[PDB]
């Protein structure tokens, strides 16, 4: 039959259709049938109309995102969109009085702000705009003033600067509202003393000059942004009088020297919890500070601290885990890394140090996502001992002996990577399945785990690939020394397990990812499969988790070593299958790959032929401060900066010899700048090393306008083509 | 002689945490000009009375004034739980005591000093990986070990200084938090008044024939 | 037996040996051996000891160059030379009193001096150092401050700015002394207004943050920089006296909008003569100028001013010819445009406006090089109608009728290519030939013409390359309609007549400057002949000199019009031989090349199956005020906006189609910025069409680092052979 071709995957022929709900009740969720807003009654299934499809809701603009009030009297409607970072945009927004027919027009939310969130109760809402924050009680009625220190690129209030929001937050918005709603949290961020990394924009063509792009952007060993902590009571506010807000001071094991803010979680109505870590990623605390009525200030009692230290490694996967709170809010769960080195959910009483474990074995809880007062819902990958797959198990909240799964036998061949969205109050959760077979979206009451209904199954989209010569996909372990590593290779379909195929291996091998597990993709490594015949081959090495601590922890300050020699060692390993081409091997990587493409390829073992590595780190200085000192501490001679001069590709650079090397960057790349490829193209020039380069003005590190994606693909295809000269 | 209350007007006025002292023994005060120099907004009285002060005599006053916000006024009363009686100040109850919430008019020449301020936080950091907190309680009547990382008051509201402690001060490093209150139209200052009794053989008494 | 290989290039193996002497007097001359200087006198060649190899002159620095005062009594070393841009540098100087032994010790030229220029008598000294010009009537005097509004990127005294430098005179020097030293005349440049282009500089690999360097640059339609003209009489200043400089206001049809100063010429001590030019360059004004002692103004009556106007272009080659006065001063002759737009010498009265032409024909005067009280001696293309030579001539000045050829028969057959350096009142002359044989450097006498002694002759160069498979070189030239156009072909040693060959065209096309000459060069070209068998062939159309106004001014207000449509036809019309391959043709150039090969590639001719452009132009706009301004008038709706706007690369972006294109571009580009092959790219992107790119970190536009040169050329060789499938 006809094959998975680069025009398929280009033009998207083969589109993945989803079900994406959002629960507004205990049984109810709204869902966007066509562009209008259907509203759904989860035990029967009836559906009725909520919002009208019309140019009614805005007309004259090009409607690009709304938002429902959580009382659904009100809705929020943004267009001009325009994303500045990978999180950071930019929009005007009207609101739409839902309730009988007709726009707000009075005291319109500014035409430039920021950031826009609902309460969650009633239709408060609340803004930042030039970096300050804004409060409406009420859509028809001028806006409160929170904040006065907002300025551009020095002081952000509620709203995160470019370092927290990449690697800290992982999100941009930097305000969380009480559970009642009465209370707004935010946090400031100071960025006076940060360098500004400058790079050239040339926006449209008819600009005559172009532009200097400056982005505060702490590299390693630079000086870090700090970041305080307030609270404000929106029910005091008044149209005289200035807007107070009460600080929250850090906890004082952790203000010594430079710190950060992992996360902040309301527990009860008036109880929060917030989690600082230490620069030098170990030592996390969690403090919990309740409301005062008297005293508007927050006491934050020593015995209610909780520390998190390691030994081997550093704290959490990426960051320390958000606990769980009960309902009462004096008790709580947390992931916690075991004293065998695996993560298991610890019950934590908020006046004891000692947490009891309620899970053990020699596997990882991934997630905790919804707690009862009688069971707690879990995804872990404790079944078949498969780090790759994850399944929906409860536990009792009185005897912790009994754990039931929810989602093993539900559809075993078809499923083995579960994800879970419960309603509100946990009457019923939508399952999603991201494992081997198709996706499948379903719906379940918890209250006897009965399957409801199959909301979304990707009929036709099975039937329009049962005409299309489709890659299979294996998962395995080879056993290095005393301990098994998981791999997984996507073959090309029909394949025979006697001819000789080459190997293309796809590298992030970045701490804590995983690159082998069971999620079904359909993306460019398809296409090689499909169409040109190459094995895809990905394998976990020693920095990958989910799999426990000591294989996690084992790259801890040595970054750029361990991985590498483990990915050396999984390639001699796939060697001796007959199977694999020894002559053809190749290493690709995107970002952290990158990196590891460019020391492999340094390595000298020559079993690589070429290599490509898309915005490739090359000297640990000069990334950003965060994530380099989680694994490297600080670049300073008494501490690490031998293994951080040791660890450049540049010194690696005469290795090249021997290997094709193509190297692709954009000049607009916010997150690894363009210097970094810069100094690699001139130390493979100045040591007499021939490669390919590629820049892409005016991207990102996404890569993602369209034509430049086009554009990259199909160069990497070709250079793929002539490298493992498949034409 | 007169009570000399002179110190008390020179300078700008003291910060809660660091407060000011005046001892009174062997000497005679004239009420006509206290009930002037200030506008009281609070007279709270232990186990004592305005109404006795202001016509007995008594073996020794003792005044510690310092400035202090009118809208705190509930914080310093006695057994709040607050940081002001944590690492402020924290009046012994036993002390018979008159706290004084009160204002200085304009023309009074007490100097204003920039704005309030008070220790959010003093502690005795120490432990291998610096987990301890240990935090430090001052106790009545004593000045907070934190008094000294700044004494004239604290330049941003949420400051940090860090002092290390050597081992006669006990070890580890030494943590302080202040916290800055923005300065009202008229100076607000505390006062808390204590009467001794049979401490000496001299009175003070107010002026009279 | 051997080729000329890559190696053989990049290593300089076959070093070409020159013969570089500097006169001092009437007939004697200075020539550096090793690392002696020779003092030779030209009548007898006996020869003496100047300087000897004093290599602990500075013990512990390296002397880079020196600099010989006219009276010898004192010798200037420079050291730590930094070249800053194309010919600006800046270095450290001293100087040392060559009359017994000793170093000057106390008041020394500063470390940080752009430049330092002796007196043409006596050993005064004038330099500029931040911006300010400093003179010393001794070396071991202290400097007398001239300037005091030097201010750097703001106010220039003495020396040029980077626009006036790149393409008005050539040179950073902008202050010139009187013949006799007496007087010194200067300019101030004002760039306050001029826009800052700004690109980035990563540096060495240990710094952490690029570097952001920002230059005064005016693109075309900008506002240019103003210039200011002083004079200061030497000879008065004091140390308790501030300098005084007598400003020299413009002639009064210059005021009436912006316009530039051409440059200086002394007509004798006291008189002077300055060509300005106005901003729009079709019109010059010639202003002298004579000094009244008995006043200490300048009356110079508008009467003695001179005038020059072109109807078809603008005037001049680059600029208005150098005036060439007499010994009284009261006459001179120039090189001016006669009634058939051919340049010839034209005598000049101060006191009449209409000038007698004494030369004529169908060729062109390249430049006046001597003038003695009888005879006037210039270089010239007139023998054998070939504009690519050069021979030196004579005239009588009483009867001009009388013409004799200096170099016609001394050496028809290696020689067809003389340049010329007088000696001191002309009673010597060194003659240097450049090819199309081997370089030759003599001496003869003016006296009688008689031939003295060879200087240099590379007799053991040609010996030792008599073993080595060198290529030939043909030029000839086609017809086109009534008008001849001159091309020259680099062919393989061994060249047949018959076989199929290959072709690569070489352009650069420029206006007014010439490709096809009689120079003898060992270059890329020669290599690719030696090696790949590859024709190398360019070719000079329109607007092309030196053959008049018709074909020089054909292409005003016309970039990329006619001469892309020449280049194209010329290409049809070399692919008409038996003995050049049509299918494989190929085209590459550099710079304004660059921009010839972006617009015939986007042409659609299909002739040329792919192309290399090395820092292309893309769009007028971009590029500098003056270049552009010149042929292109303003960019302004009525004037020539709508050609501007048709003559862009990108718009032919789509046309790429058909081609393969490799795109070459150092960031660190002052000329050629960065940006405009960043804007090719992303309009390449931008239409999906694929092309190799490859960057070069810090270069500038002449990519004269060693390494870099090395990288860039073997880069191109393995492009063009895999383009053209020759391994
Ligand atoms: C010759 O003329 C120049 C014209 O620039 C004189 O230079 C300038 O002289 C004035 C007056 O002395 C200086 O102003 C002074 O500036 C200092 C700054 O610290 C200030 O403290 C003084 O009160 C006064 O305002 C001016 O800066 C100076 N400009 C430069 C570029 O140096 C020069 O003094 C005259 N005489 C000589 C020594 O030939
Ligand atoms: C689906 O049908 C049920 C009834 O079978 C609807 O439930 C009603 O909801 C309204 C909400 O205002 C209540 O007033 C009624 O009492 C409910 N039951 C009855 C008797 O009708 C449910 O709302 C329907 N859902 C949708 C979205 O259509
Ligand atoms: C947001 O921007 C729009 C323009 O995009 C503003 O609407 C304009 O308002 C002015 C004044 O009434 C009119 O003259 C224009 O014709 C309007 N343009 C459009 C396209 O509607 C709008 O007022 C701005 N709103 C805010 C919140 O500032
Ligand atoms: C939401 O919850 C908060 C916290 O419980 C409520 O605020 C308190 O309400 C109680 C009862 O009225 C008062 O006794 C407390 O003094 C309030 N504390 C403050 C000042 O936060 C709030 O009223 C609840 N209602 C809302 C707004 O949803
Ligand atoms: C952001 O940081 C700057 C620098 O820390 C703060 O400005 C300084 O504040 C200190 C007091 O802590 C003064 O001594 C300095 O003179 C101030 N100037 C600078 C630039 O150093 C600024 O207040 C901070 N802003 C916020 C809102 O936190
Ligand atoms: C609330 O406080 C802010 C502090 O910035 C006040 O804003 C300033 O007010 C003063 C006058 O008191 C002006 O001179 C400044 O220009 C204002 N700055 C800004 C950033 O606007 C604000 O007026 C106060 N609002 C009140 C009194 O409710
Ligand atoms: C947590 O990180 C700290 C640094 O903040 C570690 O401190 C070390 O302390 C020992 C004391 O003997 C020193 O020898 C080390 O040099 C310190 N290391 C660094 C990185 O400075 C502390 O041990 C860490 N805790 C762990 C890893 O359990
Ligand atoms: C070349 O030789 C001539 C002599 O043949 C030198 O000229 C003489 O120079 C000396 C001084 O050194 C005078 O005293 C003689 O009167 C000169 N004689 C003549 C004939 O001019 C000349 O200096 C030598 N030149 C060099 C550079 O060696
Ligand atoms: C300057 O140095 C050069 C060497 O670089 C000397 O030249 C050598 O001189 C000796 C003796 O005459 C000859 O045997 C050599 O053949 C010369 N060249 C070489 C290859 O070394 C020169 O003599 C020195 N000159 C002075 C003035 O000291
Ligand atoms: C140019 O710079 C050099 C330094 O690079 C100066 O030389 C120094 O002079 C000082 C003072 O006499 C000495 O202490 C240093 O040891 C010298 N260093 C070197 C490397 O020689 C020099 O004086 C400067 N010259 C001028 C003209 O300013
Ligand atoms: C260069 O030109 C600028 C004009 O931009 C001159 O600056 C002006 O100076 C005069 C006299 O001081 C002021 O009245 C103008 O307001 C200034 N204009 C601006 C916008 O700066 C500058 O002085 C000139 N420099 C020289 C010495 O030629
Ligand atoms: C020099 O150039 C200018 C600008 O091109 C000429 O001025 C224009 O000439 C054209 C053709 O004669 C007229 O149509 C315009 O009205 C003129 N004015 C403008 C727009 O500048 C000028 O005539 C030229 N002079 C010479 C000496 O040829
Ligand atoms: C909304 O659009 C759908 C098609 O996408 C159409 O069937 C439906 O009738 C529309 N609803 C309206 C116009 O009310």
């Amino acid at each position: 039959r006809k094959t998975y071709t680069l025009t398929d995957y280009l033009k998207n022929t083969y589109r993945l259709k989803l079900y994406s709900l959002r629960w507004i009740s205990d049984h109810e969720y709204l869902y966007k049938q066509e562009n209008n807003i259907l509203v759904f009654n989860a035990e029967y299934g009836n559906s009725s109309v909520f919002l009208e499809n019309s140019t009614f809701d805005e007309f004259g603009h090009s409607i690009n995102d709304y938002s429902i009030s959580p009382d659904g009297q009100f809705i929020l409607l943004e267009y001009n969109y325009v994303k500045q970072w990978r999180h950071s945009y930019t929009a005007s927004y009207d609101i739409y009085d839902l309730n009988k027919r007709q726009l707000i027009t009075e005291e319109r939310i500014p035409n430039n702000t920021q950031w826009v969130t609902w309460s969650p109760v009633g239709h408060k809402l609340a803004y930042v705009w030039n970096n300050d924050i804004y409060v409406k009680i009420e859509p028809n009625l001028p806006s409160y003033r929170i904040t006065w220190t907002g300025k551009e690129d020095i002081i952000y209030n509620g709203i995160t600067d470019w370092v927290y929001e990449e690697e800290v937050f992982s999100a941009y918005s930097a305000l969380w509202w009480s559970p009642n709603g009465t209370f707004l949290a935010y946090a400031q961020f100071n960025d006076t003393e940060v360098p500004l990394i400058e790079y050239s924009f040339y926006s449209d063509e008819s600009l005559q000059y172009p532009k200097t792009v400056r982005v505060p952007y702490p590299k390693a060993g630079a000086v870090n942004p700090t970041v305080k902590f307030f609270v404000v009571n929106t029910d005091s506010l008044s149209s005289v009088t200035n807007a107070t807000s009460i600080q929250i001071t850090a906890p004082a094991s952790m203000l010594i020297g430079d710190h950060y803010l992992c996360d902040v979680t309301w527990a009860t109505q008036e109880r929060i919890s917030l989690q600082w870590l230490r620069r030098i990623q170990n030592y996390s605390v969690m403090d919990i500070c309740d409301y005062d009525e008297s005293s508007g200030r927050w006491n934050c009692l020593v015995a209610r601290q909780h520390i998190e230290m390691s030994t081997t490694g550093w704290v959490g996967r990426f960051r320390p885990s958000e606990p769980h709170f009960t309902l009462d809010g004096n008790s709580f769960y947390k992931i916690i890394s075991n004293e065998e080195g695996y993560r298991h959910i610890c019950y934590f009483q908020i006046d004891k140090k000692d947490c009891t474990f309620i899970t053990k074995g020699t596997w990882e809880v991934i997630g905790i996502e919804a707690l009862t007062s009688d069971y707690l819902y879990y995804i872990s990958n404790e079944y078949k001992g498969m780090p790759g797959g994850r399944n929906l198990y409860k536990i009792q909240l009185s005897d912790y002996t009994k754990v039931t799964c929810l989602s093993c036998e539900l559809n075993p061949e078809r499923c083995q990577y579960y994800s879970v969205s419960f309603s509100k109050e946990a009457k019923y959760y939508q399952l999603r399945c991201s494992g081997p077979g198709l996706p499948l979206y379903t719906l379940h009451s918890s209250v006897n785990d009965k399957g409801l209904r199959v909301l979304e199954d990707n009929s036709a989209l099975d039937k329009m690939l049962q005409n299309v010569q489709m890659p299979s996909k294996k998962l395995d372990f080879i056993i290095l020394n005393e301990t098994k590593f998981w791999y997984q290779m996507i073959l090309p379909p029909h394949f025979d397990k006697s001819k000789k195929y080459p190997l293309l291996l796809d590298v992030y091998a970045g701490p804590c990812s995983q690159k082998a597990d069971t999620v079904f993709r359909l993306n460019w490594a398809t296409y090689l499969a499909s169409t040109e015949n190459i094995i895809v081959a990905s394998f976990d090495g020693r920095g990958s988790g989910y799999q426990g601590d000591k294989i996690m922890h084992a790259i801890n300050r040595r970054l750029g070593t361990f991985e590498v020699e483990d990915q050396i060692e999984a390639a001699r390993q796939f060697s001796k299958m007959g199977f694999v081409d020894n002559k053809r091997i190749a290493i690709w990587g995107w970002s952290y790959g990158g990196y590891v493409t460019s020391m492999v390829l340094g390595s000298g073992s020559g079993v690589f032929k070429c290599g490509i590595a898309v915005a490739p780190v090359s000297r640990w200085e000069y990334y950003d401060s965060v994530y380099t000192e989680r694994y490297m501490g600080l670049p300073t001679p008494e501490d690490n900066l031998d293994h951080y001069r040791n660890s450049t590709v540049m010194s690696r650079a005469e290795n090249f010899k021997q290997v094709e090397y193509l190297l692709i960057h954009g000049t607009a790349d916010d997150n690894v700048h363009f210097q970094q490829s810069a100094q690699i193209s001139k130390a493979l020039v100045d040591v007499g090393v021939d490669f390919q380069a590629m820049w892409y003005t005016d991207e990102d590190h996404g890569i993602a306008s369209s034509t430049a994606h086009q554009h990259i693909y199909t160069h990497m295809s070709h250079f793929i083509k002539q490298c493992f000269s498949l034409p | 002689t007169e009570c000399d209350f002179s110190p008390m007007f020179k300078g700008v006025a003291p910060q809660v945490y660091n407060f000011k002292r005046l001892v009174f023994s062997n000497c005679n005060y004239n009420l006509t000009k206290l009930l002037s120099l200030f506008a009281v907004d609070e007279f709270s009285c232990n186990g004592i009375s305005p109404d006795a002060i202001a016509r007995g005599c008594y073996s020794t006053l003792t005044v510690d004034y310092f400035a202090y916000p009118l809208s705190m006024k509930s914080y310093i009363r006695p057994g709040s739980a607050g940081n002001i009686p944590l690492y402020n100040y924290k009046q012994s109850f036993a002390h018979p005591t008159c706290r004084v919430l009160a204002s200085v008019p304009p023309n009074v020449t007490i100097t204003k000093p920039e704005a309030y301020g008070y220790i959010s936080k003093c502690s005795r950091l120490t432990g291998d990986y610096q987990h301890i907190e240990t935090p430090l309680y001052i106790n009545p009547g004593e000045y907070s070990i934190c008094r000294d990382f700044a004494p004239l008051g604290f330049s941003e509201d949420g400051q940090v200084f860090k002092r290390t402690l050597t081992q006669f001060e006990g070890g580890g490093l030494l943590i302080g938090v202040g916290t800055r209150v923005p300065m009202t139209a008229n100076l607000e200052m505390g006062f808390v008044i204590s009467v001794q009794y049979g401490a000496g053989t001299d009175s003070v008494c107010p002026m009279l024939d």
